[PDB]
């Protein structure tokens, strides 16, 4: 059996193996530095370390049987997979993170930290997988900040133990005292000093000896570099979060300043601002071409027939004229958004647009009298006789009605040439639509 | 030692700029240090002096035997000849700074004793430091790690300058006079670097200044420290935004199209097909669109990039032996790159056809209606007869689907016709090729 | 009555209901932690809380009888609105926040109407005249709420630990200097600002829970400072983004003109044009600024910007409405520098110009003389665009046309003019008869 | 009878000569108001400088009553209409309010002279637009604004300290009777030190004691965290703008490298393209000229096209007898391409549809064999002017007659056959003139 790297069994395995790598990092530097946590809960840490080593054995056994892409298809030959895992440095790392060195010195198990690529791959898969990527980036950086804070707390306690407890004013105090002697106080005051040094706050006791001066200089330099990276990345991510709305409001006040300068009257100004308010309120700010230019025509056609074919399939002779030509039409259609009371067409105008109504309600009104001839809900179509314009007709070359908007309608336009070069490969569809347009145009 | 230098090929001259960088960085670090600390003791002047002598010999070797050999362009053609190249170096502005920096005030040692302030003119090789920065940043395959190393180098150098200035102010106020100045009890450079870190990183915790010189010093130091820390945040943020730019844009378009599909309530199968398309596009190209990348480059480099990737695949086609180089070149400038997911159709048995499919890192299979007739590895081509024939032509004779992640190259019918109407003789011989095919 | 969700009444209601939500957040955490406000102003807080609950029940009634868009139309069936409100989660949140739990810690369910305040802030951000000033006001309001909540949290932790047993906690509140409510609140706010703005001038912790609370507080303060820096950087880089783009454009133009070795009088001409542009605010260009609005809205905008100057010329009024719409959308505006010649003699007549905010004049061959000085509303470029065999001229000009001041024109090239005279050459022929009359008269 | 032109340089000289006394008025008026030892000790200097600042203010009123303004495109010059345009604004109201002529110990009554901030803002905006160091001036302007804020806060802290009483608390200024804390230099430098350590979130001040001090310090720390946020934002935007073009070019280089490592190009083509792009960057022409000149008007584009290309297109002897209309049309419709060494411009036997005008380059014609330099061309030369006229009767038939390779980094001008046909389809006499001159030169060859 071969597991797929893009599957979900592999991701559940990534979670069940990115638990003990994180355990190894966090609690192994803590067990190696504090040394009462190790020699107190010895059976607990031995059970957890044996479980971590068995999970690493299964990690090597899974990476020696995972699949990879070669010439498009999933390669599943076991000998080729063994060789392809053997040739990479990750196999050397997974072998170096397995040698069973370990009692009272758990520093000998630091070779289990060499499998950091697994935790990084788990973080990367969850970032590209979950539906909250910015909050997961916040969580990833907060976990990195906490790991670095915990590691410098452990390093401050180790430097204090190596120099001598309670000797200077900078080191951890004398450990024989029962107030500074418990492990909770040990770890919590080491975390307090670690965060008040790595934050560059400095409400901590100043150093005395030269090795303490050197460690505190190096620690504030690491603190300012880490905190500069954190501030910069959080500012960049907040800017990425708000960029869309910022450029939208940029476009808004740009067109506002334009019309205010070019002296457009207040009713048209207020209608444009109301249209932009409606656009933001119903979330149609993105453009279809600008969002799906990159996707290929096959997937664009899948989304097109998922969105508009259910609305197009209810008109008369369009019951599967030809599948490829219906695909071409639902790809080459183009959206538009209208305002209430806006005339789609006047009298005495050339027609070059077929409009389909979809989530909208237009109306056919007379010229002088505001009247309701017939209302048209979604799925209806209009424009056909003026797009066709076949020889032998009345041949006005004009739109013979007033299709007026009732509310905030939303049509999906289709130009005459985007009809023509769509149907150019199959002229029998043109012949059928020509006869239907001819009969409605000649019976009037 | 060649006759001339290769500005972009010389590993030797890159190590030479590394040596001039080490000399110039030696001077920029250690001239403040010798100037303000008591480190030039009586048993040390000979060591510091042989260091400055080998520094100035590296300077003079750079001015004489290397810099009149670097190649340059004048009027488009590269320059090889040595006297004209040396004249180009002599009438350049680098020689101005170099002869201004090699001015030997070391002869003033016999007039005013030993003072490394006289060698402050050797700090003018910043142009040869920046040429080294630009060469290493251009040659390294990861520019962001060298940008971080250069930012940390600037930070450590500014802090060393501030430690030296603080110790000079401590001597000028008198060591151990007030409570702000350095008290003398430890390592001078270490405690002064500690003072410069906790002031210019704007951290706090140091003794309060008392004398007005100390208050003015601490004020200007904290203000320049706020500006240095702001420059550090801005520099690291720019390194992040320039290292993850295409990843953030790709993730932004991927999240905006999944937001579009969740806004239109798109089914889970179509959303999974779209997201596995995006995941394979990221694992293949590390980029979203390549046609938009190609439309920015100039026309002849677009043509060269198209030919070097597609001309063998065209010239191995037995049908395209008769056609000619100009419209083959244009039609290779006008191909489309697509990616078809495994299990999808590219041509149905009975579907009309208007495209030519070149396959490239893919594996498609032809079905004659589920049994596979033939398979095609990378480089093969199919779908020709329904490309060149006018009118309805012929429909596709069989179902062909992508087994794996096929990356086809498509040439549409009407685009081929638009290329053909600019080339009438080859269009005529292609019609005759159609007639001898049928 | 059905409440319009986009009107002015709805926004005024969002103001009147995002006042007591902010009151409930701010003063409920303060009255829960401080225990002196709740003891002193008991009837005042009871009156204000009863008023906030009346505003909450009026809020759930107004969100009941408000409208929502269906098929582009605002529905008005009140039972349909009630069903649409009953099925969603905001009615669940409102009926959860209206549990009648009539010391002041039992009223913390009134904080659940936070989306109403959020909607008011977003509606004001959309609706106001000063979006960046409102963004910085909203950011200061958010960090003041956070500072106040952390001050009340520190005071509650100090009360739970004990007053003055340690040196980190608040002092012994029986001493009359540290026992007043004013100094209690101002010292808790000052401690909270010193902790959250990452400063740490405060006394250091002594107990283990104090050490842990100060670590959590400093990490919260790091993230708050990073969010403040990010939001002010986004605002300060989006407030002068137009200036930065225009500076990059000017620098690219300067780079090109320095590279191609063009002469200094043309250099000063281009830089005086760019200084005129930046001092008169014409920075954005037409084709890019009018691409993101719908087609009928830009047709209406073209109507409203050029009919007021196309109805000032009398002889051009005899034209059909559809032709007027198509030409008023196809008009292209350009801005001409002073002294620049629009159409010289012998040059092919390409374009038809309409004078709007400009003072052009005609001159002779390389001689500044004034045959007739044109003004606003006039028109020229008419006899070389209809492709007529004229008075031995053809497709050429008649005389030189200068530019006295910073004129602005309405260009109409022959291509879009054939796209004009593909619709009713009869009306264009009437215009051609009067143009030929002028032509035969003057040449 | 003079009219000050607000786009000239005399107006900028006046903006400088009025942006010195406004800035002085702000800075040293808040200082003289809050300190009350400068105002008592340097009284002759402050009276002289105040009288000079009010003289410059009244001359600024007189000048702003005589600056023209662009209506109908022209600069209006009648003094009555300029006075009316001045009087209808609110800036004249602010100026006449600032020029109110108010025991020579309180400059608190002279705070109306601060109301000419518009001159200082106009000077800063005109300098930012005009000077050639825009990022250096943006950082100088930010430093000046936060220095004004730090100075105003130092004067405010000293005024609050004088109101509370010197040496009463531990947060306020020390006792001024003790003659070490009593020098005026010491007073101002310690007040500036306190305001910088507060307003840039340093926090080394003594902790406050009373409620009013706690409230002033928390308000001052919130103003300080906002000032630190704007400082970090401005310096980050300055760093992101100082090398935005270079970052865009490195992004383009990395995109080309990624595309080439994707499509598996040959190493020689990869290093050719990389050195090509680095040469295009070092020669400062990497951006395409239509994208440069998109924002220019058509007349300025035409004048730039004349000034660039007519110097080379009047060096041609074959295309000389035509008209300035076609000259301007061709210099508008020339499009440039930059080449690489060893690149084939036009091989033998190709459909000639482009014409090339060499400009800052050096080329070569060769045979089908390879590197046999027949004729090396130079700047101002031309080729392609015989297969784009499409003359029937000769042995070629629009076919390339030579293998043309570049030997250095050339820079040509592609003039396409369709572009020339669009240029000449409204000139039949120029069409037949080019046809006959091509026929004569082709019967010569
Ligand atoms: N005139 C007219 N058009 C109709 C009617 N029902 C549907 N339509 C469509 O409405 C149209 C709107 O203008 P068109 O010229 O585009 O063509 C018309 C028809 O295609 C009807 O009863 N009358
Ligand atoms: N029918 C068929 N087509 C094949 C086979 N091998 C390659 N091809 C190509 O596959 C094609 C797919 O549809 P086409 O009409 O384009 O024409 C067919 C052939 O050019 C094969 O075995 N059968
Ligand atoms: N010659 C001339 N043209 C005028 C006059 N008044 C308006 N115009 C227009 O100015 C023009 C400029 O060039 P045109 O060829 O466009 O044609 C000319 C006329 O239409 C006038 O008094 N003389
Ligand atoms: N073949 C050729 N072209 C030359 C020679 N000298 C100048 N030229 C020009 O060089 C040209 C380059 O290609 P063209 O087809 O454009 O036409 C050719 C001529 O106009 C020469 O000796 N031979
Ligand atoms: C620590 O405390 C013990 C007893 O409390 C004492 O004997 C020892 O000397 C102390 N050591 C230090 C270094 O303070
Ligand atoms: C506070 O002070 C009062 C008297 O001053 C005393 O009775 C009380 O015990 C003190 N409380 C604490 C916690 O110290
Ligand atoms: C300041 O010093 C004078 C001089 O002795 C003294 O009288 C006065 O009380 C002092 N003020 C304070 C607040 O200590």
């Amino acid at each position: 059996i071969v597991v797929d790297p893009s599957s979900n069994l592999y991701y559940r395995w990534l979670t069940a193996i990115a638990l003990p790598v994180f355990y190894n990092w966090y609690l192994l530097i803590c067990r190696a530095c504090f040394d009462e946590l190790q020699s107190e809960y010895l059976m607990l840490w031995l059970v957890l370390d044996y479980s971590a080593d068995v999970l690493y054995v299964l990690d090597v056994l899974v990476r020696a049987r995972t699949g990879f892409l070669e010439q498009g298809l999933m390669v599943s030959d076991t000998n080729r997979l063994w060789q392809h895992y053997k040739t990479t440095t990750q196999f050397k790392l997974d072998v170096l993170s397995l040698v069973p060195t370990d009692t009272n010195y758990p520093e000998v198990r630091f070779n289990r930290l060499l499998k950091f690529s697994r935790l990084f791959e788990f973080f990367d898969r969850t970032e590209t997988r979950t539906n909250y990527p910015n909050m997961f980036r916040i969580g990833n950086l907060v976990l990195y900040i906490l790991i670095i804070i915990h590691w410098n707390a452990c390093i401050y306690f180790a430097i204090s133990k190596f120099i001598g407890f309670g000797t200077d004013s900078w080191v951890y105090p004398n450990i024989s005292i029962p107030e500074h002697g418990r492990l909770s106080r040990k770890y919590i005051y080491s975390l307090y000093w670690s965060t008040l040094t790595l934050t560059t706050i400095g409400e901590t006791p100043p150093p005395v000896k030269d090795e303490e001066y050197l460690f505190v200089v190096v620690d504030f330099l690491v603190g300012v570099l880490i905190f500069a990276t954190i501030v910069g990345n959080v500012g960049s991510m907040i800017s990425n979060m708000n960029a869309s709305r910022a450029e939208f409001q940029a476009k808004i006040d740009s067109i506002k300043q334009y019309m205010q300068f070019r002296k457009v009257t207040k009713d048209l100004e207020t209608r444009v601002i109301r249209w932009f308010d409606y656009l933001w309120a119903n979330k149609k700010t993105v453009d279809e071409k600008e969002v799906l230019k990159s996707l290929p025509d096959k997937l664009k056609a899948e989304i097109a027939i998922n969105v508009h074919l259910d609305t197009l399939k209810k008109v008369r002779i369009f019951q599967d004229c030809e599948a490829g030509l219906l695909v071409e039409l639902v790809l080459k259609l183009r959206p538009t958004v209208f305002s209430p009371g806006d005339y789609i067409c006047k009298k005495g105008d050339i027609g070059k647009e077929m409009y389909i109504i979809n989530e909208g309600k237009l109306a056919v009104v007379a010229d002088d009298g505001v009247t309701q001839f017939v209302v048209l809900s979604d799925g209806s179509y209009f424009g056909e006789i003026s797009i066709l314009n076949i020889k032998g007709s009345k041949s006005g070359n004009r739109r013979t009605a007033n299709i007026r908007s009732i509310g905030y309608s939303d049509l999906f336009c289709l130009s005459k040439d985007d009809l023509m070069e769509a149907l150019t490969e199959y002229p029998e569809a043109k012949k059928a639509l020509e006869e239907k347009g001819r009969q409605i145009l000649m019976k009037d | 030692l060649p006759n001339s230098i290769d500005s972009y090929t010389d590993r030797l001259y890159l190590l030479w700029l590394l040596l001039v960088t080490l000399a110039y960085n030696w001077n920029c670090c250690f001239i403040p240090l010798r100037l303000v600390f008591p480190y030039q003791t009586a048993d040390n002047i000979h060591y510091w002096l042989i260091a400055d002598i080998i520094c100035d010999i590296i300077y003079l070797y750079d001015m004489l035997f290397i810099q009149p050999r670097l190649q340059f362009v004048r009027g488009g053609d590269i320059i090889v000849d040595s006297n004209e190249l040396r004249k180009h170096y002599r009438t350049s502005t680098k020689f101005q700074l170099d002869v201004a920096s090699i001015i030997p005030f070391d002869i003033c040692y016999l007039f005013f004793g030993f003072n490394p302030m006289f060698r402050a003119n050797r700090m003018l090789k910043y142009t040869s430091f920046f040429e080294f920065n630009h060469h290493l940043e251009s040659i390294m395959d990861k520019a962001y790690i060298y940008r971080v190393i250069r930012t940390t180098g600037y930070l450590l150098f500014i802090l060393h300058i501030n430690a030296c200035v603080y110790y000079w102010a401590s001597n000028y106020e008198g060591i151990g006079t007030t409570r702000w100045v350095y008290d003398g009890e430890g390592n001078e450079y270490l405690r002064c670097y500690y003072w410069a870190v906790r002031t210019l990183i704007t951290i706090g915790g140091l003794p309060e200044p008392q004398t007005l010189f100390e208050i003015v010093f601490q004020l200007l130091n904290f203000f320049s420290g706020v500006f240095v820390f702001s420059s550090l945040i801005g520099q690291m943020r720019d390194v992040i935004g320039a290292a993850t730019a295409n990843q953030n844009y790709f993730r932004a378009c991927m999240d905006d199209t999944i937001a579009y599909m969740n806004n239109y309530s798109i089914p889970k199968l179509v959303q999974k097909r779209v997201r596995t398309w995006y995941e394979y596009t990221w694992d293949s190209q590390r980029m979203l669109d390549e046609s938009d990348l190609l439309k920015t480059l100039p026309t002849t480099v677009q043509l060269a990039l198209a030919i070097d990737v597609n001309f063998s695949i065209i010239s191995k086609v037995d049908l395209f032996k008769g056609c000619d180089t100009q419209m083959i070149y244009d039609m290779l400038l006008r191909l489309k790159s697509v990616l078809y997911l495994p299990g999808d159709f590219v041509c149905k048995k009975g579907e009309i056809g208007k495209e030519m499919y070149i396959i490239k890192h893919g594996e498609v299979q032809v079905l004659g209606g589920t049994k596979v007739l033939v398979t095609l590895k990378a480089g093969s081509v199919f779908g020709e007869i329904s490309l060149l024939a006018a009118g309805g032509g012929n429909r596709r004779t069989a179902n062909v689907v992508a087994h794996g992640f096929a990356n086809l190259l498509t040439l549409d019918k009407k685009t081929l016709q638009e290329i053909l109407v600019h080339y009438p003789d080859s269009e005529r011989i292609l019609m005759k090729k159609a007639r001898v095919l049928l």
